[PDB]
């Protein structure tokens, strides 16, 4: 259910106040740490030498209460970007004082507003404070979904609210945040507390906040419609926004005073609770994928490295994938050997990379479902996995399965194969080097032989996630290129991100290859929003046999298949993409005798550097 | 409470003091009445007093026995002075604003008032019915000051950190009108109507400049650098040809002529000067209160 | 209580066997992952092409069981340091196979023996395996407390067991471990499984294993004496060793077969359980210090940095420290102003660094315990702490305490002080810059004025901890000197370590200083054991007043005082110290106007580099 | 005085040719290291297995001559950004071959053209070659001050040269260079060989090349106006550009054949020599500051 807090700008007795909001049902409290109206002078006498105390004691709460329950708030008088030199200097000294007192109490987070376009000095003072010892504290930047200027009542006679649409103008609130976080150098301690007004803007304004680090969503009591009974509720479009925020797992803050006076304050929380308990309850894919969201992982190399026992275990339990592999064999057996030939014709069937033999089992089920005889070979290079097969061969299968403890590129076969069945695909189709492996195994396929899979195709899509860009940037390691982390792909269940164009195909491979494996592909992605490009999401589709396919391409995604998450190709420097412009990306598949690697560059609307030139940052071992 | 916010002389010559705790364990407020003005601030020599649940940001007399308060809580509350004037009791305390109520002003009738909150909204009140008539979100930032027209209910001034001074006329379908100097100068903070010209006012900015404005001419006739820091209050004298008292965060009082020339200045305060009120009994006597808990009584030459 | 395992070299049914040892009461099982006698050929036909399976299936247990319950064991036939080229090559290929299969199952640890002096190739093959992907698996090196050659029965007529003492000879088992772990470059994945024979060696042989990473202690059933009833027990000297190992929190392994046949196998565990439940149950200091053992921490700088609220909170609850500070003031008040002068004479008393005012409170209690009038000043530079004082001054103290929000070096005082009371000591006496602070505050002390404390002295002691040496080495950070971590002191509750000499005094300071603060001290430490120097433990004593003192010097340690843990000055390269030799260490206190820092070097028996020259790695801010 | 080279696309006898250009007065020679028209197949039989040798021997010059006198040139047929997959793959293999042979001879620099907008694959192949061992060799990217498309004669009836000004359009040649060097990640081994046509563009197009790493300035014989006597000279606006380039201390390359046939080829160098000897001779500041140009220094802290 929903983790939620109360925003107050008035706290007479911190003891009574905090006891009341917890009784109301809130998990934490956003309050001032100095009285909001208590303006303080640091330069000019005699106000400079104002007798203390300057705020209320740290003794009034336990360190645990400060650590868990209290979010700080910058006093509203503090304006570091004032046009007055004196008010700037006071605000500078005042801001450091309030932030340093926040750090003293050990507050989990501290709220700072983005009220205006120019928050340059505010960013500088916060940046100064962040680089004052490595101290883990969050800074929630309060940004409105719509600026107060652009939702004001049309009641000023000689200055009317423009009755025209300014596409970029209505997104100015995002440029406030972008300019701020960019000045602060994408600090993981700086997140968005998005404030939601009575009337939502256009979706493109709301979509603008996808991939941004939203930690809190602020709901003023004013935006809640009253219903027949008297309870507070929200519009269908407000509910949509709340549902999207609950997926991002934000903390919901209630600001403003009670307007539904004939109700307890929990009435507002009760509705949020009711909402989050009445979201759609997916899924096959989602519930299995819960925990892996925006979590970066090195792409596995089952060729170069021997996969661990538990790794195998979790990927032989994907019934969709093996249902499809079973049916693929099922149909191939029928198409190859006729009915009258069923007892005479036995099909030499070879599983190339059999691991613990879920494809060997799939081949057996398919055989006595189609009612055709088969001779099995289980070729496996991983000698640890071969132990599992030979134990299973002796115990269960018998001489039907010949377990071969070899590399398929090396193995000199006794007889040629009717069907070669393989499982060597990665998140980006060919990134686990299925092409090179099957090419080396192709010579022992019969002249009229089938490969399962017959075909696979990789897909790319440009994405925006400042969140995922931060995660990559945080992967800098000692004793290598400082930017190496940007020049390598990550497997990741992309969650807080924005797909900026429809996925398009990158690289295709066919088996058998009746014709090299190096590739160069230029893609043009039409972008219909203002955004920031951080990298390219990679997916794949594969033709196992005829109409039986597997896909993690979101459009055509195989239902509830958890075998593959999408891959992410980052870029060093984010590229500003204005509405209408085209993202032109370039992808190479490069190789020598020893390594296979991807190189990539953006050529529009701006040129990026060529990423991973000569595989200097990332190679896949042959 | 150490920090004094408001100080207003009643017709008969009694002194109303609004106060708040802006530091310490408790952050509440209080309202006092002093029938002996040379006794203040000393609590031990007062006529009546009461504690509010939260601090007071601004205060106004509603006639003779009424006290309208702008609370930190986000409430506008009306406290009633007793039949003996020895007890102050709450009539209405209405939580209608979503942030600190920072300014209040009673309209010429005395049956209605307008408030200005940090939630950016201006609201018009019916003190008889204790409900809100109008709710105006005109500004784009904290509503700093709202000053009622001396002689017109439908008219009043307001200024905000959006750098707008709005002349209001609720008779109009678009009640607000932006009015000020040629160029967009420093932010307006204090507003005082001229008592004899219904169409001119003075606005003090955050840079310490006090400016004389004509609504009719829509151009600033004369300004002057009075204070070194922000102008927090502007109050006219009851004189036939009135003096202008200007308050500031530079902890200095100044009293000016019709052309904003310096006639008097006091460095008596050691903290910020919050409110000033002229003696109705002795027009040469001006009373200030500050956050230094001082109630200084000035003789003006 | 005791985490314990069973060592078996015979496992017919892994299912039944593991079910039995868990029923016996063990937490885990040490077994072979290939049949111990199943020798395997990798080079020469026809044994090269031996049909599989090569061991039992990974399917026979859950991944959880492999992850938690199973410790692997290198097959005893595997001898990578054999004199036969062929047996070396087979053992090489065989060892990688057993280690790689261990990693496949995801075993928490894998056992390898140190049987002989030359385990060079064994170390090389394990080192090769460790640098085959960053994979978190422990390697317990099985080392005997006494070598089997040196505990053999004196029953070989023409080769008798020498009836002479060889001090170094009886420690050869440690040089086995030292040479191995040194070749493997002090890998945190390589720990000691110390095996304890029937007859213990001399204490110096046992002491040799202090500071070494002991994860397991192996107890053969043979070493257990039988008692009157029939139960297994251990000798008083064996119990001592077990008690010392229980402090190191080792896992106890039971090897060998049951010799107490009229008892269940838990009889052995029951005794270990009984033993660990009948250890002495300290302490005031130990129970408060439980969790901080061999945990490295940056030394706090209360001057350069403002201390956090919770930091203060935990260090105003040390009743011993403030009992001593109270009594120190108590006695000074009596000595200064006579009885007949008690009501006439008020003593101007100044707390320099009052924080949240536990010394201000101590000064008040002392005053109306001695029955003398005092005027208090609470000077505090931390403005966050000043808020706590001014709140407490207004609420409780009154005008008796003048809270001063200033630095004591800057503060221009109204009147001179009778007593200046301070609290500016660190783990190494002067490392929090008490000297510089009080020097700057000295001018406003009365000509006949007392300082509390009057005196403090830092102590150093050479230590051996390969464990703590690893912890320092692991503190290498990007964007600084690769060896910076060695050139700075750490606060640490030194636990798994060996004190190689009696602590000796380093630097002393007196207040008031009636006479600079830069120092140079040479120490000579007589060492009466063979050992390896890894750094110098630092402690301190202080004279608050006359006979009232505080100390973390282990000999004279203030009872149950948790305010200070010892400091550790590491060294880049461990220095071999042979029995009889002297450790000569050099310590400088260096400073300019801005920084204070320590430099140090070992000059005997070998020269180290001068550590932290010009404070390049570590400075303390003024 | 001026360090200058000769650009030839025809070299019958490397011995005679190099002996002639040195006699002409040039300091170095820009030539092909494989015959420009000798197109080579790497994939498809039977051209794949063409008997060698594939070019002329490294024995024909001293290592010193290769090290000092010879600038390589990418064979003009090599088009890594061709629309044809086959021509791309051949051009890829061919480019690595010519660059790797350049590195074998130890050439001070090797010339590659920026002819079109999309030189993405060209940049990728050069980037691949640069990260093949840390080997100090310069790559002069041949860029025109004005693209050949935007100085073509207005003689195509159904496609006329636009009589309008495109401020950014006339700078497209700079975006060619910018996009290339950005893709190659600002390699210090990648510099500009700026090629100057008969008619200069607007100053803003020329100003566009300030702060860019210009190592060479290429002057075709065609851009030289003839005078009364017969000598080659340049327009006052061309002289200005040459004077600005002499401050950057660029190497001047002469490409194209002799159009002033009644003169020795030094006639062109003689003019460059005459020009650089008749620049204004500042200065008080400049002569004292000569050596410190674009040389980074830590700011002194006398305190
Ligand atoms: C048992 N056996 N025995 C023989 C063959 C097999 C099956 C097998 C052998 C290898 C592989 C497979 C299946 C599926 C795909 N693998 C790789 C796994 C990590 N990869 C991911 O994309 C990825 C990351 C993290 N979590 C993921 N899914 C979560 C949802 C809960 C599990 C997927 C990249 C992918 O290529 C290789
Ligand atoms: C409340 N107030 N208010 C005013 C003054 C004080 C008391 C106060 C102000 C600072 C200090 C003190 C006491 C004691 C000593 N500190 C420093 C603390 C960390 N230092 C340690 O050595 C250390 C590390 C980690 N754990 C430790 N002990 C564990 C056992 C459970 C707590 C000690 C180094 C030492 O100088 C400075
Ligand atoms: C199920 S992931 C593919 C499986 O095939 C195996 N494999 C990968 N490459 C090869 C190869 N070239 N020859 C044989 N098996 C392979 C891997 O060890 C893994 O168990
Ligand atoms: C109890 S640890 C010592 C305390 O004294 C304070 N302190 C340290 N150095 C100084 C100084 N030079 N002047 C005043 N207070 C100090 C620190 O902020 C801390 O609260
Ligand atoms: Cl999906
Ligand atoms: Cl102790
Ligand atoms: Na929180
Ligand atoms: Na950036
Ligand atoms: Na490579
Ligand atoms: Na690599
Ligand atoms: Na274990
Ligand atoms: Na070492
Ligand atoms: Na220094
Ligand atoms: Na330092
Ligand atoms: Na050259």
């Amino acid at each position: 259910r929903v983790s939620s807090g109360r925003d107050l700008n008035c706290v007479p007795e911190i003891a009574d106040t905090l006891g009341a909001v917890a009784k109301q049902g809130f998990d934490f409290l956003c309050m001032p740490v100095f009285h909001p109206r208590f303006k303080r002078e640091f330069i000019q006498e005699p106000a400079k030498n104002r007798p203390g105390p300057q705020t209320r004691s740290d003794l009034l709460l336990s360190g645990r209460d400060w650590n868990t329950l209290i979010v700080g708030k910058l006093s509203p008088w503090i304006r570091p970007d004032s046009k007055v030199e004196k008010i700037r200097r006071n605000s500078e000294a005042a801001m450091l004082q309030e932030l340093n007192f926040g750090a003293y109490l050990g507050l989990p987070a501290f709220l700072l507003p983005l009220n205006q376009e120019d928050n340059t000095n505010l960013a500088r003072v916060l940046t100064n404070h962040i680089h004052t010892g490595h101290h883990s504290s969050m800074f929630w930047m309060r940004v409105p979904l719509v600026a107060p200027e652009d939702l004001r009542d049309d009641i000023i006679e000689n200055a009317p609210t423009t009755h025209t649409e300014e596409y970029s103008g209505e997104e100015k609130t995002w440029m406030w945040w972008h300019n701020f976080r960019t000045l602060c150098d994408y600090s993981k301690r700086i997140a968005v507390a998005l404030e939601i007004g009575a009337d939502l803007p256009s979706n493109h304004v709301i979509d603008r906040w996808l991939g941004e680090p939203i930690k809190a969503a602020i709901l003023p009591t004013s935006i809640f419609l009253t219903n027949k009974k008297g309870f507070p509720v929200l519009s269908k479009m407000h509910q949509r926004l709340i549902f999207r925020l609950l997926k991002l797992e934000v903390q919901f803050i209630i600001t403003g005073t009670n307007h539904h006076s004939e109700k307890e304050f929990c009435s507002y929380l009760q509705y949020l609770e009711y909402l989050s308990q009445n979201r759609p309850p997916p899924n096959a894919y989602e519930l299995f994928a819960k925990g892996y969201e925006d979590y970066l992982q090195s792409p596995l190399q089952p060729l170069m490295d021997n996969l661990e026992s538990q790794t195998y275990e979790v990927f032989e339990k994907d019934p969709i994938k093996y249902s499809q592999y079973q049916q693929a064999i099922y149909k191939c057996l029928l198409d190859r050997v006729p009915e009258e030939e069923k007892d005479t014709n036995v099909q030499v069937l070879m599983v190339l990379g059999a691991g613990r033999g879920p494809l060997v089992n799939a081949s057996l089920r398919a055989a006595k479902q189609a009612d055709r005889r088969i001779k099995l070979y289980a070729v496996e290079k991983n000698p640890n996995a071969v132990v599992t097969l030979e134990n299973w061969q002796f115990e269960e299968w018998g001489s039907q399965v010949t377990v071969v403890s070899s590399d398929m590129r090396e193995w000199v076969a006794p007889e040629k194969a009717d069907i070669i069945v393989s499982e060597l695909l990665g998140s980006f189709a060919d990134n686990e080097l299925s092409p090179e492996c099957l090419d080396g195994a192709q010579h022992f396929l019969k002249d009229d032989g089938v490969s399962i899979p017959g075909e696979y195709t990789s897909f790319l899509a440009p994405i925006s996630s400042s969140k995922l860009y931060n995660e990559v940037r945080a992967c800098r390691e000692k004793d290598r290129d400082p930017e190496a982390q940007f020049e390598m792909p990550y497997v990741v269940r992309l969650h807080n991100f924005h797909q900026l164009s429809a996925p398009q195909p990158c690289f295709t491979f066919s088996h058998p290859n009746r014709d090299d494996n190096n590739r160069y592909c230029t893609l043009e992605f039409p972008v219909e929003v203002n955004t920031v490009l951080h990298g390219f999401a990679g997916y794949f589709e594969t033709v196992l046999y005829q109409d039986i396919t597997l896909s993690i391409r979101p459009e055509t995604h195989s239902p509830g298949m958890f075998s593959w998450f999408p891959i992410l190709f980052p870029i060093k420097q984010p590229i500003t993409v204005r509405e209408g412009q085209t993202i032109c990306v370039r992808f190479w598949r490069c190789s020598n005798s020893k390594k296979v690697w991807y190189e990539w560059a953006v050529t529009a609307p701006v040129c990026s550097a060529i990423h991973n030139p000569t595989g200097r940052s990332y190679t896949i071992g042959l | 409470e150490r920090q004094l916010e408001a100080a207003r002389y009643r017709s008969d010559g009694a002194l109303l003091l609004g106060a708040s705790s802006l530091s310490g364990r408790c952050w509440a407020g209080s309202l006092w009445l002093f029938k002996d003005p040379c006794a203040a601030p000393n609590e031990g020599f007062c006529s009546a007093g009461v504690q509010t649940e939260a601090g007071v940001a601004d205060l106004t007399w509603v006639g003779e026995r009424g006290i309208l308060v702008a609370s930190d809580s986000g409430a506008v509350e009306l406290w009633e002075l007793d039949e003996n004037e020895t007890l102050i009791v709450s009539k209405f305390c209405k939580y209608e604003h979503d942030d600190i109520v920072s300014t209040v002003s009673v309209l010429s009738s005395g049956t209605q008032a307008v408030s200005g909150s940090k939630d950016i909204c201006i609201k018009v009140w019916d003190l008889a019915q204790q409900v809100v008539l109008s709710s105006y979100r005109a500004h784009a930032a904290q509503v700093t000051c709202v000053a009622a027209s001396p002689h017109k209910d439908s008219v009043f001034l307001s200024c905000s950190e959006d750098n707008r001074i709005l002349l209001w006329d609720t008779r109009c379908p678009k009640p607000a009108s932006q009015i000020g100097c040629s160029a967009p100068g420093y932010l307006p903070t204090s507003l005082a109507w001229h008592p004899q010209q219904s169409e001119v006012f003075v606005f003090g900015d955050e840079n310490g400049t006090v400016s004389l404005v004509d609504t009719k001419s829509t151009s600033c006739v004369l300004s002057s650098a009075v204070h070194s820091q922000c102008v927090t209050g502007l109050v006219f004298s009851p004189h036939s040809v009135p003096f202008l008292a200007s308050l500031s965060e530079d902890c200095s009082l100044a009293v000016l002529d019709s052309s904003l020339s310096e006639l008097f200045r006091s460095q008596a305060h050691r903290d910020f000067v919050r409110d000033a009120t002229w003696s109705p009994l002795n027009h040469s006597l001006l009373t200030t209160v500050g956050w230094d808990h001082q109630v200084v009584h000035h003789v003006v030459p």
